[PDB]
């Protein structure tokens, strides 16, 4: 099992989580600014629904941005995995591109996925 | 502490640091004998007598082998294996008992501090930025379709093809040779590879190529040799690559890469197939003739169900996707938990390799 102080956060009540992959790091957005994607960057975003008996379901899907690094497309694919197995495999994993992304995904926020310019610098 | 990120290929050994965009050091995987290892040996190809320790992606002269980690380590990256953590990669389906060998050597004789390994399909998936796909890895020695979902590679379903770089780089020759040039020897070998690598192609249909190659001169192109002379090619650019899709002209009883492809895809569940048909993801060298994603496309299109999105993925740097994923994976700040430690393999010996 492989953990990550962000791993100990994940999945804990209904929600919706969304991190950004930062310099081969998962680093939590600012709750305000969810929604808002740069362009130049990939992210990492977990919705957490509770059922009917009391249980959670589980929704990763990871965006990538148009002009977002290879390092930064590749890391947030890996974290996903990752993450996906701390949840003991419970979630199903979603590939979301800019301007692409599943009816679901845009569901996800009620003012509209919008995006920005610029970006975190890559690792490489 | 920054990691090692070695790729053992048939052909070349791939190193560099993980963090980076690309390999610092690529040369071949050969050592000669009159020990010289690389580039040494295929300068001085008279005196010595040369050996390929990797054969079709599996390590088979473990003393030759140490060899060339060696020179990975001392020559090439000038690196004290000491104070490094070191990825490593390995074939799809490699032997158990190669990979608690390789982990043997790592600790024992170059005393690494903590290794891991990677299987090279999956880390060429992750540098392409997927979890689920199909990746067609074709190099110098060996060909493989690996189908992987949300992350994990399907055993079952893994198909290998003994038709691979080495194996074209010979047919062209041949085939040169019926066209009235003298290419034969080793050294001659390294020239017809040159010729192969840049100016071959894959026809869209093939049938219709050889009609269209003869009406014309359009076809031809001309190639300087290192002496100063000049040859011209020309239905040879695209028959040398056409053995990929049909195997026979190599007198060969294995199916091309389309029906390969096909095969993998069906051995999996009916519910992921259309993320695998969506996601055939290329790498390896051999995958880097121009068209191949035109020609792939329509082949897999004809033998699967039309219901099915046939989307084919050719990354520009895919002739070094395996390294670059490997530079990715082992430069995560999850990493540090993911290889194993000089400790635990202290305590319970090479085996503990499988279990992580
Ligand atoms: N532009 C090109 N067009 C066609 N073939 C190429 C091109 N560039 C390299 N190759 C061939 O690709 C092969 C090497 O690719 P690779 O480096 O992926 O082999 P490997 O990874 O060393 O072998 P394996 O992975 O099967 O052990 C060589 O046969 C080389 O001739
Ligand atoms: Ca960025
Ligand atoms: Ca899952
Ligand atoms: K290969
Ligand atoms: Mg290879």
């Amino acid at each position: 099992v492989v953990e990550h102080p962000e791993f100990l956060k994940a999945g804990k009540e209904p929600g919706l989580q969304i991190w950004r992959v930062e310099k081969f790091d998962l680093v939590p957005v600012p709750p305000n600014l969810y929604g808002d994607f740069f362009t130049g960057d990939a992210y990492v975003i977990l919705k957490t629904v509770q059922l009917r008996n009391g249980n959670l379901q589980y929704d990763l899907h990871y965006w990538l941005g148009n002009e977002c690094s290879q390092d930064e497309s590749g890391a947030a694919a890996i974290f996903t995995v990752q993450l996906d197995d701390y949840l003991n495999g419970r979630a199903v994993q979603h590939r979301e591109v800019q301007g692409f992304e599943s009816s679901t995904f845009s569901g996800y926020f009620k003012s509209g996925l919008k995006y920005k310019k610029g970006g975190v610098a890559s690792g490489f | 502490v920054q990691a090692l990120v070695v790729d053992n290929g048939s052909g070349n050994v791939k190193a560099g640091v993980a963090g980076d965009d690309a390999p610092r050091s690529v040369f071949p995987s050969i050592v000669g004998r009159p020990a010289f290892v690389g580039d040494e040996a295929q300068t001085k190809r008279g005196i010595l007598t040369l050996k390929y320790p990797i054969e079709q992606g599996i390590v088979t002269n473990w003393d030759d082998m140490e060899k060339i980690w060696h020179h990975t380590f001392y020559n090439e990256l000038r690196a004290a294996p000491e104070e490094h953590p070191v990825l490593l990669t390995e074939a799809p389906l490699n032997p158990k008992g190669n990979r608690e060998r390789m982990t043997q050597i790592m600790f024992e004789s170059f005393n690494v501090p903590a290794m891991y390994v990677a299987i090279q399909a999956v880390l060429s998936l992750y540098s392409s930025g997927r979890t689920t796909g199909i990746v067609l890895d074709s190099g110098d020695g060996v060909s493989h379709t690996v189908p992987i979902y949300e992350g994990y590679a399907l055993p079952h379903a893994i198909m290998r093809l003994d038709l691979a770089g080495r194996d074209l780089t010979e047919y062209l020759m041949k085939i040169l040779h019926e066209r009235g040039y003298g290419f034969s020897t080793s050294a001659e070998k390294e020239i017809v590879r040159d010729i192969k690598e840049k100016l071959c192609y894959i026809a869209l249909n093939f049938d219709e190529e050889m009609k269209t190659s003869e009406q014309s001169s359009d076809i031809e192109k001309s190639y300087e040799l290192p002496d100063g002379n000049i040859i011209t090619v020309g239905n040879e650019r695209f028959r040398c690559p056409e053995a990929l899709f049909q195997p026979s002209f190599l007198g060969k009883e294995a199916a091309g890469i389309h029906t390969t492809t096909f095969n993998s895809i069906k051995k999996c569940d009916v519910d992921i197939r259309k993320d695998l048909y969506g996601n055939i993801v290329l790498s390896g060298g051999t995958t880097m003739y121009e068209g191949i994603g035109e020609r792939l496309t329509r082949d897999i299109t004809t033998l699967a169900p039309s219901t099915m999105k046939i989307k084919v993925v050719a990354p520009p740097e895919r002739k070094y996707s395996v390294w670059i994923g490997g530079s990715i994976l082992s430069s995560l700040s999850t990493f540090q938990q993911m290889w194993i430690t000089k400790e635990e393999y202290d305590e319970s010996g090479p085996s503990i390799v499988h279990r992580k």
